[PDB]
């Protein structure tokens, strides 16, 4: 039995969809993770039918999501929501949506997974070059787009079997200079590679527990149409 | 006319396979990596891009 | 004491994944390369060696 | 139906036996191409139940090889075997098994394949560092484990069906220094890298064919232990 928790998921033409229809395919049990800001907006999608068709598996088959749940992977605990979050618009009729409470979440009601997803990223100034980045941008970015792989790591590692496997979408701005792609991203995903490597060999070593990143290519998401350059 | 729709275009033009990127193919390489099939690859950074990576200098 | 047993002696004990790297561990990432579920990777480098390469310091 | 030839195989030991053993799960038809010096005992070993034990596939299946072609990955065409090879006692007896000559023959047995494995490597001072290998050992080592890669390509992508795809094994001494692996054997691996990307520009953008290598961990095969360091 396969589950899957799969962060960073807002609608169907993003790589989390995408990677979700795969691993279905297989018969794997899929989670997901809603940012809040859009969760409401996604379950009414979900519920009027807008995703029938985007979730036919090729094989004939219907794609199986085991749930669906608020997440915010800018929120560690529960005592790190900030009180103008803590009574945002969008945030007030939800609860258990920090990276910990997901964790025990999951794990009281559906037990230990064995596949862990990150796919997520953002950043306040991502329209600005680097040079023209604040601090606060340039550490929202790092928050937001590569802290938030370690601390998915280390709280969802207690509710994960031995050889289970992580894995995270960079992009090659990291490596090489492409303009336009600013706010500090490039510098997020420099580190979420570096990041990958040292936490293959803390996770390697101390759980046997795999991971990895896969540098995609273009495709036109959700996020992508917002890098205004 | 934005920034994707440059990425795109170039990649479509430029990289060594020309074919569309589908969230699906990084979907089936994110399924073999998470898979027991791929018990000997960790700390690793795959390349999922037609193979738009490995140019330097474009033919045009 | 010969090449070999040293190379894998020092990847038992230092890779991040400690277990023994086999033939069929190969096996199967050709066998994925090798299929279409891989359309999207080409030119590439595919370590397969249960990270070894990432490591700069052994620990002892 | 998938058919794939795997070049470089002397015995179960090697990494081309896994890669077999490994792509007869999926049911694709197995091609072995043999070096002739070790042809005939590879036959008699296999003929007499030597490796009966090693075909058994987890799930009860029984490794199906469908052809055992001799190939030397050294000569490209029927007229550049030399005399003395030509009449050697090894080789005498044995035919076509230039480079040219096997994806003639298989494309006249099979029609077209779409799998090819480059599983060989071999270099006459293997023994020696790189700074006391002469320049005879040195375009030795690269002639066998770096061009025979370009020219199985050459000849092979013509019996090969679009979309096919292609794989060679390297290791990490191409891009770290690790003594004991001379002859220029770092050399030819830091080529076939190197030729890997090349090629993969070339045979994508006419062929459509894709080509990567895989870089493996230390294995004991018998040529690893031929490596006297
Ligand atoms: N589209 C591409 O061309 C491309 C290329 C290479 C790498 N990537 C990476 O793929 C990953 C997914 O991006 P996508 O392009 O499919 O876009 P996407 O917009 O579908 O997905 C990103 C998701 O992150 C979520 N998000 C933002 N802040 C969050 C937070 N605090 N907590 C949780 N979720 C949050 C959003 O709701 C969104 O759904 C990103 O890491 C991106 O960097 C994308
Ligand atoms: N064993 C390892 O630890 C290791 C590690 C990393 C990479 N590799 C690579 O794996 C590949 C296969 O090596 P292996 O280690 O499994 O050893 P192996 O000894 O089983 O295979 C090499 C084969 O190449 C054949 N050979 C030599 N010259 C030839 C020629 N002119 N024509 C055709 N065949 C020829 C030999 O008969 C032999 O079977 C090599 O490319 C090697 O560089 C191996
Ligand atoms: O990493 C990416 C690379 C490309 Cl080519 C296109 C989109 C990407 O995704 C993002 C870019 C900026 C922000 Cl703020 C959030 C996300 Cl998800
Ligand atoms: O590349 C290799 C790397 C390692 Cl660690 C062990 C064995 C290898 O394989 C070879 C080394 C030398 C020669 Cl002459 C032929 C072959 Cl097949």
């Amino acid at each position: 039995e396969d589950i899957c928790f799969i962060a960073g998921i807002g609608d169907t033409n993003g790589y989390g969809w995408g990677i979700a229809k795969e691993l279905s395919k297989r018969n794997v049990k899929i989670i997901f993770g809603i940012w809040p800001p859009v969760y409401n907006i996604f379950m009414k999608n979900y519920k009027n039918g807008k995703f029938d068709n985007d979730m036919i598996i090729d094989k004939d088959k219907k794609m199986n999501i085991l749930d669906m749940l608020p997440f915010d992977a800018s929120f560690d605990t529960a005592n790190d929501i900030d009180e103008e979050t803590k009574n945002n618009k969008r945030y007030n009729m939800l609860q258990n949506y920090t990276i910990e409470d997901v964790a025990n979440l999951i794990h009281q009601k559906y037990g230990k997974i064995n596949m862990l997803v990150h796919s997520l990223a953002n950043a306040k100034e991502v329209q600005k070059d680097l040079l023209n980045t604040s601090r606060k941008g340039y550490l929202d970015a790092l928050s937001k787009s590569s802290y938030s792989l370690i601390s998915l790591c280390k709280y969802f590692v207690n509710i994960m079997k031995p050889q289970s496997s992580i894995i995270s979408l960079t992009y090659h701005a990291s490596q090489k200079v492409v303009p336009g792609y600013g706010g500090g991203m490039s510098s997020a995903k420099a580190a979420l590679e570096s990041d990958t490597r040292v936490l293959a060999y803390h996770l390697g070593r101390n759980y046997n527990i795999r991971i990895n990143t896969i540098s995609a290519g273009p495709l036109k998401s959700r996020a992508a149409t917002a890098i205004n350059k | 006319y934005t920034f994707i729709d440059y990425a795109i275009e170039y990649s479509e033009k430029y990289a060594p396979l020309r074919q569309k990127l589908l969230s699906t193919d990084i979907g089936s390489v994110a399924s073999f990596l998470l898979s027991r099939e791929s018990r000997a690859i960790t700390g690793q950074t795959i390349y999922v891009d037609n193979g738009l990576n490995i140019m330097f200098l474009p033919d045009d």
